[PDB]
């Protein structure tokens, strides 16, 4: 009906249809701490919310009241829980509620309660038909919204909507190849569909990632994804990768490439590689270069790696 | 060396300019935003340098104290958005005061105790305010606040019997926990539950069955931990995951090698502070969520007999983090913040100071090594890396509650 | 920044 900012808005203490119930003030004690000096409108709504909650009044007026309580503080999870109790008790149209939560999330996209409420509605309706499009709109405003990506992964996994997500991932990577959330979604989609054991898929992914690295050599996300899809089997299991990186080093001696080389050497030494002494020496040389010049912010980490290597492979 | 009145800074070295972002001539929203922040930060850094004269940095303790003292009593309507997080406000403010070694008057302490009692639910746990349903976030905050006060009055406020029943009421078969009845699930719940359960001595053998395994599933390809299995590695969720595992003595469930490399990579080469996720901006609060992982990893690796661990430093640039916090995260009027241009708030005041303390103090076994940048008065009280309350408070609380039995269990 |  009327909104909190509407010119005709009336405080609940002045509404005739609410005169039959006494408001319940919040008891902060005689000597309050972290006491918020609420506006008259805020205290008014919550004094009545406390009243309906205390009486557990499953009514239409209570339902409408929660809408105002939510506008005042959308992070009040108690109000949201009660609203869901009312949705069921009153047998409210859940599609109408979906339209409501859609508008609310657009206004406060980083709130935990609003996304959970939406998930509950989708679960109750078992209808994910509006999800991918809605989430895409939120991500169009903030391509890294954590809650949006999390909800997206849940919808896709719960309702098996994998068919077009890799295409979506490619589109967003084109827009911003530095979007780490999209690289994570890439791993999410592939690991849950084809998997990475298919050597054809793995090669496709390594090639793609290397192409992205060549285009933007200092984009950490691509480097991290390359390591991510190869680390479990062991970086030393891919001999050609070492050669290729060694060729680009002279022209692309970034801290990312140098660190990746150390990572390869670490695994090589862990798998009884040949020319152990030579590999250890090369790894230690790079650790020093990283600690003293190329990646000084991580000096302590690189010094630790150097000592670790010596504790495991000196012989 | 240098006279006592001038202290060279890492962020001011001539070679530090080489740490500026290299966008490879390929601009995207990510690089554009990163460059904007670096430009502002360089301006700030330069304002602390007068050629070869570099005055010692100063933590404005008194300004922070007055801001905190006022907030502990009253808040403007600007905090209506946190009306369901009042125990958080108690914790953020009390912990900040604790770090600053500012005494808490007995009257104020009792008032806090009485207020948190009003926030406690009859079903167990604490809500965001009087009469609100319980929730693990304000429950975690309330328990930490009560432990910071550390009086028997504070300890006894907690209804341990109902708290354990409440935790059971949130436990899922896959090992995870809901944040509240009918609420969302993510790794924050495992940490909140583990934190309050261990401090109050209410852990049963079945309470955390499967929890360690669920948390491990949250570690992803990046090495860090996401809110739920499949999600992007995030500093806040990673702290929750590792801290919870440390409490459960199941740190080995994770790949500590990939986790260590991931968190160390989150420290910004130019700014000195930490980002919450790869390719996102620096933020003072991650000074705790991210840097706090290093003491946890140190402990974990030390328990394994790692012969390469340092006996004097955490595996992150302690000086650079202190430089970022002191030069970029202090509000001249009191309080701390995310980054230059942002407004102060009690949340950032709490975590920026917590991160500063971690950066100043190294401890392992019988070894203690402090690195307090700036004037000596900048030294903060130490903080426990698992609970983020004073280590003395952790010991005092755990000892007190260990004298009580686990509610209805032998 | 919101924790809950
Ligand atoms: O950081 C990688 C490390 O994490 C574990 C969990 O402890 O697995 C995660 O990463 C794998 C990719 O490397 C994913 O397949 C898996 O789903 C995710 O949980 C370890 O197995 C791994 O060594
Ligand atoms: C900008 C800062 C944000 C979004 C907060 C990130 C931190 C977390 C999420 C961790 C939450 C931890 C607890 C509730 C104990
Ligand atoms: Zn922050």
């Amino acid at each position: 009906f009327v909104s909190l900012d509407s010119p005709s808005y009336v405080l609940y203490r002045d509404r005739a249809e609410w005169a039959d119930i006494d408001p319940v003030p919040q008891n902060d004690g005689p000597n309050p701490v972290v006491q918020i000096i609420y506006s008259d409108k805020f205290r008014d709504v919550y004094d009545y919310f406390r009243a309906v909650l205390q009486r557990d009044e499953r009514s239409e007026r209570a339902f409408k009241l929660t809408r105002d309580a939510i506008e005042l503080n959308a992070a009040n999870y108690t109000v949201w829980h009660f609203r869901r109790v009312l949705l069921k008790s009153l047998q409210k149209d859940l599609h109408e509620e979906m339209n409501y939560i859609t508008a609310i999330i657009e206004e406060q996209p980083k709130n935990y309660q609003v996304w959970h409420h939406r998930r509950v509605l989708v679960e109750w309706l078992r209808d994910p038909s509006q999800e991918l499009e809605f989430i895409a709109d939120i991500l169009n405003q903030d391509a890294k919204n954590y809650h949006a990506w999390q909800h997206r992964q849940w919808v896709i996994q719960e309702f098996k909507l994998w068919d077009n997500e890799l295409q979506y991932v490619d589109q967003l990577l084109k827009e911003d190849v530095r979007n780490n959330s999209v690289w994570n979604q890439r791993y999410f989609v592939i690991s849950n569909t084809t998997g990475y054991n298919d050597r054809a898929v793995l090669e496709r992914e390594v090639q793609y990632t290397l192409e992205m690295i060549k285009l933007v050599p200092h984009n950490e996300s691509a480097w991290n994804y390359l390591k991510g899809i190869l680390q479990d089997r062991g970086l030393s299991k891919y001999p050609n990768l070492l050669n290729q990186l060694l060729d680009l080093q002279p022209s692309h001696s970034s801290p990312y490439l140098i660190a990746f080389l150390v990572d390869i050497y670490e695994d090589m030494l862990e798998n009884q590689c040949d020319n152990k002494e030579d590999i250890l020496n090369k790894a230690l040389e790079l650790c020093e270069i990283l600690a003293k010049e190329k990646d000084t912010i991580r000096k302590e980490y690189w010094r630790y790696i150097g000592r670790s290597l010596q504790s495991k492979h000196s012989t | 060396s240098s006279p006592v009145w001038s202290e060279p800074l890492y962020s001011l070295r001539p070679e530090h300019a080489r740490e500026r972002l290299q966008d490879d001539s390929v601009e995207t929203v990510t690089s554009i935003e990163q460059a904007k922040v670096e430009e502002k930060i360089q301006e700030v850094f330069s304002s602390y340098k007068f050629n070869h004269l570099v005055p010692r940095l100063v933590l404005q303790r008194e300004k922070h104290f007055h801001y905190l003292k006022r907030g502990l009593r009253q808040l403007t309507d600007a905090y209506e958005c946190l009306d369901a997080s009042r125990p958080w406000l108690c914790y953020w403010i009390l912990h900040s005061l604790e770090l600053l070694d500012e005494p808490i008057p007995q009257i104020v302490a009792t008032d806090v105790c009485q207020f948190l009692e009003l926030c406690q639910s009859p079903e167990g746990g604490f809500g965001g305010g009087p009469g609100q349903y319980p929730h693990l976030a304000p429950t975690y905050a309330a328990v930490n606040a009560l432990c910071i006060i550390g009086t028997e009055e504070a300890y006894d406020i907690i209804n341990r019997e109902k708290l354990l029943q409440y935790l059971y009421s949130l436990k899922q078969p896959d090992g995870s926990f809901l944040m509240h009845v009918g609420g969302e699930v993510d790794v924050r719940s495992a940490y909140c539950a583990a934190s309050v359960a261990s401090l109050t001595n209410i852990i049963t053998p079945d309470l955390f069955e499967g929890t360690a395994e669920w948390i491990a599933r949250c570690q992803n390809w990046e090495g860090g931990i996401g809110g739920v299995p499949g999600m992007e590695a995030h500093g806040g969720y990673t702290f929750c995951g590792l801290a919870a595992l440390v409490i459960l003595k199941r740190e080995r469930s994770l790949n500590l090698k990939s986790l260590l490399q991931w968190v160390t990579s989150r420290q910004m080469r130019f700014e000195g502070g930490f980002q919450g996720r790869c390719n996102k901006l620096v933020d003072g609060c991650y000074s705790f969520w991210q840097a706090g992982l290093l003491p946890l990893l140190h402990r974990a690796l030390h328990a394994q007999g790692d012969p390469a661990l340092s006996m004097s430093h955490w595996m992150f640039h302690q000086q650079a983090l202190q430089e970022y916090i002191l030069m970029c995260c202090q509000c001249p009027a009191g309080g701390l913040l995310d980054k230059p241009g942002k407004s102060r708030d009690f949340y950032h005041t709490c975590y920026c100071l917590s991160g500063l303390s971690i950066a100043q103090h190294f401890g392992s076994g019988a070894m203690l090594h402090d690195v307090v940048l700036g004037v000596p008065e900048n030294a903060l009280q130490p903080t426990h890396p698992v609970y983020n309350i004073g280590p003395d408070k952790v010991i005092q609380a755990t000892t007190y509650f260990l004298q009580k039995p686990v509610p209805g269990f032998e | 920044c919101v924790l809950s």
